[PDB]
DNA sequence: TATATATATATATATATATATATATATATATATATATATATATATATATATATATATATATATATATATATATATATATATATATATATATATATATATATATATATATATATATATATATATATATATATATATATATATATATATATATATATATATATATATATATATATATATATATATATATATATATATATATATATATATATATATATATATATAT
DNA sequence: ATATATATATATATATATATATATATATATATATATATATATATATATATATATATATATATATATATATATATATATATATATATATATATATATATATATATATATATATATATATATATATATATATATATATATATATATATATATATATATATATATATATATATATATATATATATATATATATATATATATATATATATATATATATATATATATATA
């Protein structure tokens, strides 16, 4: 799917295709007879809509985490590519780390990011005035750590 | 957290994913018959463009790519594939000048960038004969590439992405997989298909 | 930005999409079988008079107005085709001098007209009988093309375009494409037709 | 399409036709029963809604960038044909450098499309009084770069 | 301005726009069945009053037209061709005097009409037999057509339009285009339409 | 469809004929189930609305033409027939030249519709008085540009 | 089944589900035409309704049990696996013993799941902080146990 | 039949090319032999169709009666035959149900986590696609709209009279059917009312107290 | 302020119990009797309508004719032209969403395991019971038909005769004549196909060689189970 900004139109659309889901798994092969039914038809409008709900409730934390790699990356010049890299390591390290600690130390998966982006770790970005710039994997990545922690009061 | 590891590919059942879902999306436009070959003709298409060309293109180069900057931060390098063989052959459209620029100006090391577009160039002059004919029988190298695609570029001005599109290989016929000299090969995919069927019951 | 690069053109299925669609329209307006001729006789016409000439046209002169004007700026090329063979041809409603006039001061060099010209005659006098007949045996050059058509066309008053229509191929049977003498060379086109349906179980 | 002027029609006929791929997407197979039940017909409604006021909110940028392409070339004298192309042009430029800037120099994109207009670019307009003008591609294209960083104020 | 070119004529499928859009309004007034005989019945009157007599005249004459008058403007000799087999054959209400005398001066060169009048009896009498016979073994000129349509017209009396209408053709029958003589000719037409419904799987 | 004179009624038919035709557009298959619904029909009607509203104001210049020539052919004593005819010009020239200005001089066109008009231009007519009258096309065709320049006041 | 923590969405699910099995149960063959109607149908929804209503009013004390349990691992700093392995301890405590009571003495279900989580007892866990912990887990069985009997005041 | 390898022998297959024998195919024309198709007129051979009548043969249909063979039906009673219903208990058989536990199987559910499967979602570039939108013009196709006239088709309208089919209206009487209305009494079904007492059910109302529930009123802290 | 909690307590009324008792009304029985109805018979008679005939007229309307004309709109042409849309192609370019890639993550579900528990059902077994219906036996009557008999009589139908007579189609003659097919000639053509040559060149096969190599199965050995 393309990139598209998180909107109400997305939690419709999720909404719908949820119905279509849950009408396709109750009447297994029996789809029409319940697609005619109304009353488990209602059954599975609020069914979906608990559905939507639920993944809405369990989602701003991540929303939160992209919000503070875009400042970053924005304060930074970072290309889109990476800014959406580095979404994808502060939601990792906010849910294994910071939700339920699964049993791993800051450091490791900080290093493991690390050859992740490797190629080494220091690249030189042209930004719009033609002036390049450089800047450390290793460095910005510990800096949304850090930003992290604020951000839950860690 | 850490729900799954999902991995995208062409998983020999996109052709079926992508028919079934969007039939069922044009059953209430068209009807059954009108939506069945409305969906037959628009995977055809999909798949004699993108599958032939793009598919074949990634999995030649995925090996090098991880060569070069193993990682699941290659997305760049993918980008960089997909402006190659639209944006440069196909259409003369801009120059390896402007690739390499743009993508050092995105941290990419500039001959890393010039040997993508050999490699890349030289697959594509066996995939689509008309590329090959422009470009003549030179090997490309990170030390000869940039001036012979600069070249070809400055030679031929904008074309209309038409060409790029379906034309291409739809006005030449090419040798099959099923014929002598270079095509004697492949089968073998092929040949799994028919098994599955005959296992089938089909 | 820079979403896509999407690509017009007959794709094998613009005949089913047409049909679909306005199948789906006018169910609204006739019920299903009265729906269902509509548009069969609908597309049917549209084929024989559009796809017939028009976009065997294109795909003729395609490559040189590549030639002469690489460039995604061919859309008044295209222009002029349409109105060569619409307002010229089949209709003598105007003369040369209208579109030479009319495409210099829209910023087209006068001989690529006269080009244009010679050759979108040359080949519609292959497609419909009557204008061959009318030109006789010329061949149109951007050195004799201007004074012969302006001939044609004065010597013929203005003509009601329901010749333009329908009728001028609807009167003339012509070869067909399944014939001996020059009608056995483009069959290869319907051929796939046919072993698409085999292959559907239709 | 053919060429119309953007006018409220446009934001109905996006919306009902919106309506039209909602109602065939929710109820893959079930098309009928799903537009039997009016609790997802209010629902697939709003959905097409939110879609038409997100795609109208998205498209005052272009609209802004053809006006002014229209204006320049008003005072120009230069054929409809042109007239569209220089639209296209300066929304291309709007979208991939002003606003997001994918790593391309401005004069990049000049020269390209400078290429697109080749044949070469001091075209010959015969005006209404039959006053033959010429202009150069390459400077109104620049011209009306200026003019857009102008607008934005950038 | 100049949005799009239309062309008005009988496309083959006029009697399903006919007939489809008729059973809608009515079905509003009968309820389906009794709609559905009605639009049957009133397409089918249509079909063997206008188009076997208008139609053929128009098809028939619409080369000479062009010859004569060449131009969008030929209006005033279709209205003149259809008072022509409505006004002065099939009902004797008028003479050649007064059509003659309407339209010089509606601005018409008279021989013009002349020769017109002349050639639409030359085929009336080919498609009629009562008009047949009342003109007799008689081939009309523009220096004889005045004076014998003239002596037919006065020699009859006003005709009540129930000829013009529908009972000539329903009181007498003619050869079929489906039998021997001089009907073994034009099946080709309704040929076609045969061949439509097996395409169709009808 | 028969001569009729431009009035409310005409405006009334199309606006209905438009609402069939867009019931018939957002229901593809489904038209039933849309027919049922109000909202959707709410919608439908006002889009109809906006189309006729649209169509309707892009109409009055085609109005004054056919005025302008019917005052003229009053004048000079000229069968309905060719009135109409030189209305479709008078629309022709004001389209093509005035409003948008496609690339053609006027004398060009003017000769256009003289080959169209011929048969050769000096038109002679009998009024009711029976005196014949002899009128030039090309004249008359020069005359109604002049006045139609008045008209916009070019 | 991948763990979700229960919500109104399982009690939805679990229902729909029970509505396809039912459905399927009555028409042993003939499941279609007892598809069709509608009488059978709310006799079958009420059915399921009732039986995830039973299902519901008795699960509560295992949810308790696993909450408790969840309190006491935070208490102690145990890894999920070991917290949903003493969940599982808990809920079939309570049921064999207080609940049912079948044959058989506390100590001696506390050594069989002692048996069961042996390799022995002592498990050194390391804290996000780095200092690593040891917990008994005789002593933390035998914890949870008089826990437990706290809850339902046993 | 497996397990290791090696043969001959031949079954295919795939490697590269070459023959031969074919099966098609398209290339152009020419034959022959057919299969159809016309284009005009002649055959004999059905195939119906007529249009006239006459046969024999049989398909039915009547009209009257008589048989025979049946299909039902009713009248009265008698058998066997099996169906299924009740009245008494007893079996086997299996349908559920419940009572305590134990299984295996599986449907979910939750408890931790781990896979994979695809379902969506959010972060940047390529597809076919349609969703369109524009923005520029050009088409065909069409929906409409004019602008002049001409048709056929049917929608009403008016003009004059004539039909037919209905809708009412009236003018006399006669029906049947019915809605009521009386006029006599008698029923039945009710709707209430009264006169006597008794219920059950519930509407309140007391008389004592006790609940929960919530409606407001009386002492300080939060939303 | 209004309203919601966190304790204590009123009064007040909203209901609900916990007993006894009123009165009142909601129904219901229990008998007797009214009265007023709602119907229904039972006769007689109206009156008013709903129809229906029985004749003669109207007016009014619904259609249809029978001619002439409108105007109006339904379509269809006839030509020129618009305008608005339905699509389509041309080229360029956005945004939106719908599916597919190209990596990184989520959350959410559909599954599948990986262990431990539930709970709920689907079955199964392990003993003891039910009630229920499925049958079957062990003694008796209902409708109930399912047949059969055992007599009488219908009516109805299936046929068959026993006469006369239709009409209808099944064929067959008798004569004349169509039209439509079925094949056959009689000449000139096509088109299409079946083959056969006449050269060329493919493509796909069926084999046969010409070396190499697989896997596969047909056998045969060379040891072993």
């Amino acid at each position: 799917r393309r990139n598209r900004r998180l909107s109400s139109a997305s939690v419709y659309r999720y909404y719908l295709k949820r119905i279509s889901m849950n009408i396709g798994t109750t009447g297994h092969v029996n789809g029409l007879s319940i697609a005619g039914n109304p009353e488990i038809m209602r059954a599975i409008a609020r069914l979906s809509e608990q559905e939507t709900y639920n993944w809405v409730t369990d989602y701003a934390p991540s929303h939160l985490a992209k919000e503070v790699v875009k400042q970053i990356s924005g304060k930074y010049n970072i290309p889109g590519a990476y800014q959406g890299l580095l979404m994808a390591f502060a939601e990792k390290v906010l849910a294994n780390y910071i939700l339920d600690y699964k049993g791993e130390p800051l450091v490791e998966i900080h290093h493991n990011f690390l050859w992740e982006l490797m190629q080494g770790f220091i690249y030189t970005f042209v930004r719009k005035d033609g002036k390049p710039v450089t800047v450390d994997m290793s460095k910005v990545l510990t800096e949304i750590e850090d930003a992290l922690f604020k951000l839950v009061k860690k | 957290g850490r729900q799954s590891h999902k991995k995208i590919d062409v998983r020999n059942d996109t052709s079926t994913r992508y028919k079934g879902k969007l039939y069922g999306i044009f059953v209430n436009y068209m009807g059954e018959k009108y939506a069945q070959q409305l969906v037959e003709n628009m995977y055809s298409n999909y798949n004699d463009v993108f599958v032939e060309i793009y598919n074949k293109m990634h999995n030649a180069l995925r090996p090098t790519l991880v060569k070069l900057a193993g990682a699941g931060a290659t997305f760049p390098l993918w980008q960089l594939v997909n402006e190659a063989i639209y944006a440069v052959y196909l259409t003369h459209k801009e120059t390896a000048s402007f690739l390499v620029t743009k993508y050092v100006a995105r941290g990419v090391p500039a001959m890393t960038v010039k040997t993508l577009l050999a490699e890349v160039g030289n697959q594509l002059k066996e995939l689509v004969p008309a590329v090959a004919e422009q470009i003549g029988s030179v090997t490309l190298d990170h030390t000869n590439v940039v001036s012979t695609v600069d070249n070809i570029v400055t030679s031929m001005p904008a074309l209309p992405n038409s060409y790029a599109g379906v034309l291409m290989k739809t006005k030449v016929p090419t040798v099959t997989p099923h014929y002598a000299g270079t095509g004697t090969f492949s089968s073998m995919e092929s040949a799994y298909k028919a098994l599955e069927d005959i296992e089938r019951g089909l």
